[PDB]
């Protein structure tokens, strides 16, 4: 072993000491009007998380078209979705709370 | 040689140093 | 408690005091007949140069390890000269020795120098000369 | 003829030229300050040696051939009890720029108005700023003055085929 | 602490030795140090989104040193930060090596007294090291400056009792 | 203070000088169509701002179903949102300009 | 050169040896449903990709 | 010992570099 | 002056090493 | 605007140019009768030696502890020397350091020799060579 390999060595591993990740992958355990997270052995409440708005917006249950000769029609929301336990999402960490940004799935 | 023999003993504190842990 | 005195001291900071020592006080002993002294019906008390004489004389007169509640610097080895156990000239350099770190243990005296030594019959005679702070 | 004067906070001001023993003036090109490092003597042990005191952060002054050349702070202080000696280490004022970190949005500027901006924000006098006519466009975030500064003549030097330095 | 087989949480300085260093007697040679390097005396807090809310500047620090350095602190939602916290101060050190015994060792508080001033000042220890070696036996310190030994007593604590017992 | 252990630190706190901030918080000033984001005392323009196209899509004011018995209905677009002076955004620095991903709200 | 400033600037650059991006830009080569990315003179399958629901 | 005297020396003189700004 | 006669020896070692490339 | 990032103030980093020592200058003595000389009703200013010679008269005149309004440095010690305090070697090895050292402390004196020195009856001899800038 030549001491200066050892020495550049020694300066490439000690200068990642203070690095952190940039992400966090997470699986749901609940579904999401009560969403719990787990994430390096540990489980996320509602106090914790901070979400996307288009997820709690796009579950809205129904809604209803405009008049026309003298009737209305309720259209029932297509694009409803709760996740299922077992799914996999991309969150970034915010100072003590996550942030949950997309929910990810093989195509 | 001498820089030799002072980085191999810089090296072997500084891996001491590293297993007993430093804050 | 916010100064760092050990490289150098503010040109401010005022030292507080000088440390010296107090006027020694002792009372009053008489000699011719080994007692305290009394004046007007309590006991007397002398300074300075008196006070350490009585101080020296009792220094003096004490053994080195015979009692319990002194130290073991306090006291004077000279009874173990007594019927010529050593030699003339080992005497006479114990003696002075002995007399000069039994009386160094004073913060008061500053030098002690036993100068002359004379043997005449069974009788050692010397000098000392004691220098004190006043 | 070498003179080192020594100004202290409360007002005094002494000629230490006969007590110094040894002087060293030195700088590089990859730092914007210049150092300077002396020594006087000073025993403890005896009392016709101790000296006056100077405290940290006490302005020094070199002045050679009745020139003066540097002007700085006091940082590190040291005595050793056995040799009759006193160190001192000494910093230019060149080091207050990378104290500063701002955040800058700069769009179609010249360089020199750059600089003189970086040196207004955090309130420094300027004596003089090389002039180019080289427009510099960048978004600085949490960046020295010092490093925005030699970014943005770096990319002026790109053109003028030159170097600069503070 | 891990002595032996137990792992123990302590706080620094509690326990004071009963030995004291002194020229005189038990010192071979010491050496005093004072620096400025890492002095923090103005503080900046930011929210979450990286603009700034407040800042403060330590007056007595910035009586000591003319200058301004600044440091850079974020507060999130769910905390309050404390700035006075935050500042740090001239650090005053010594090295010390000379005879004691086993009892000096990091984590407690030691004496050393001031030659010139007859003064006592209390330090706490950060580095030790003890040799044996050809029937000899020597220390080395390092030394942290807490404060001056206040003459006979500070706060002058006085044993509280009654005049009379019954 | 051991010189091993402080040139240690040395190196760990010099290891991290070149490394950048994996995203940025923004604050919004001014509504969508004419959008402006503050962070770390800068305020961005349009010329800064790249933005996901999920959001300028679902700014769609209306839309039209199909005919059946000789007569159609309008149905207003329930899912718009424009952001409000105050929100929250998760932003990555490309270049010179930021991309904003998604905006941020407390479930 | 003074070499102490020459041992800062080895450290600091030494010290970026293992650090990897935090994202990626990718520009499309064919439509949604067979989806064929571009990155790093890379191109990328529907094996390699994960996407938004 | 003489490589702790050594590395004593090169870390106050990282220490000043660093107090006076490296580029 | 020992203190930078060593440390100009290390970077130039360093330096060469670098060049060389190291695993 | 800008800040001074210096101790004090811009006006006590102005330094005056050194120059030469001013030209010596000092009211005229007369030495017969130990009075200053009054000239077309007004002090006398004399120039260069003469003043310097008034200089000298008046400090080795003067006794060097004896005056609160002096410094320690200023005034000779020759009267330690009168009635044979020493032997003859002693007070001529001492007189001419005593006379060097006093003379010395003026800036306008370079060098200060004390050559011959005789013992005739109850009277010492020296003979005294001052140089200046001029």
């Amino acid at each position: 072993a030549n001491p200066i390999n050892e020495f550049i060595g020694i300066i490439r591993e000690e200068g990642k000491y203070h690095n952190q990740p940039s992400f966090f992958i997470g699986k749901i355990k609940s579904k999401l009007p009560d969403l719990k997270i787990e994430t390096n052995n540990i489980i996320l409440e509602k106090e914790d998380i901070l979400i996307d708005s288009w997820m709690i917006d796009r579950q809205l249950e129904t809604f209803d078209t405009e008049t026309n000769q003298e009737h209305q029609h309720e259209v029932k929301n297509p694009f409803i979705d709760n996740f299922e336990s077992g799914d996999m999402v991309i969150m970034f960490r915010i100072g003590e709370k996550f942030a949950v940004v997309s929910k990810l799935v093989s195509l | 040689a001498d820089i030799e023999k002072i980085t191999s003993k810089l090296v072997a504190s500084i891996q001491l140093a590293q297993l007993g842990g430093v804050l | 408690s916010t100064i760092f005195p050990f490289i150098g001291v503010p040109e401010d900071y005022i030292l507080p005091k000088t440390e010296e020592l107090p006027i020694f006080r002792e009372v009053a002993w008489d000699f011719e007949k080994d007692e305290p002294i009394l004046e007007k019906g309590d006991f007397k008390i002398i300074e300075k140069k008196e006070a350490l004489k009585v101080w020296i004389y009792k220094c003096i007169k004490t053994n080195r390890y015979e009692h319990e509640i002194y130290s073991l610097e306090y006291g004077t080895e000279l009874s173990e000269l007594i019927g010529q156990k050593y030699t003339k000239g080992l005497t006479e350099s114990e003696a002075s020795r002995f007399i000069k770190e039994a009386l160094l243990i004073n913060p008061y005296i500053l030098e002690v120098n036993v100068k002359s030594a004379n043997f005449n019959r069974d009788i050692l005679s010397a000098n000392v000369k004691v220098s004190t702070i006043y | 003829m070498i003179k080192i004067w020594v100004h202290i906070k409360n007002g005094s001001i002494y000629d230490i030229t006969d007590i110094v023993d040894k002087v060293s003036w030195s700088g590089d090109y990859k730092s914007p300050s210049r150092t300077l490092e002396f020594s006087i003597i000073q025993s403890s042990f005896d009392n016709v040696f101790q000296q006056i005191d100077i405290p940290i952060a006490s302005t020094v002054c070199f002045y050679v051939d009745e020139k003066e050349l540097f002007r700085g702070m006091i940082i590190n202080r040291s005595k050793d009890s056995s040799s009759n000696e006193i160190s001192f280490v000494s910093k230019d004022m060149g080091f207050l720029l990378t104290q500063s970190e701002v955040s800058y949005n700069f769009k179609d500027k010249l360089v020199e108005d750059i600089a003189k901006q970086v040196f207004a924000e955090n309130r420094l006098s300027v004596g003089i700023i090389a002039k180019t006519n080289v427009k510099y466009t960048k978004m600085f975030i949490g960046v020295n003055g010092y490093d925005t500064i030699m970014s943005a003549y770096t990319e002026a030097s790109k053109k003028t085929k030159k170097k600069y330095m503070i | 602490e891990a002595n032996l087989d137990k792992f123990n949480v302590i706080e620094k300085g509690t326990v004071t030795l009963s030995v004291m260093f002194e020229e005189g007697f038990n010192i071979i040679n010491t050496t005093f140090s004072e620096s400025m390097e890492n002095v923090k005396n103005k503080v900046i807090v930011v929210d979450q989104y990286g603009s700034k809310i407040s800042e403060k500047i330590d007056n007595e620090i910035f009586k000591e040193v003319n200058v301004i350095m600044q440091k850079v602190i974020q507060q999130q939602e769910n905390q309050d930060v404390d700035i006075d916290s935050e500042f740090n101060g001239i650090e005053k050190s010594c090295s010390l090596k000379g005879y004691g015994d086993v009892s000096c060792i990091t984590g407690r508080g030691v004496k050393v007294k001031d030659s010139y001033t007859k003064l006592v000042g209390l330090f706490y220890i950060d580095t030790d090291k003890h040799t044996w070696q050809n029937g000899e036996y020597q220390i080395e310190l390092e030394l942290n400056f807490q404060n001056l030994m206040d003459e006979k007593s500070a706060g002058q604590d006085e044993p509280k009792e009654e005049s009379n017992l019954g």
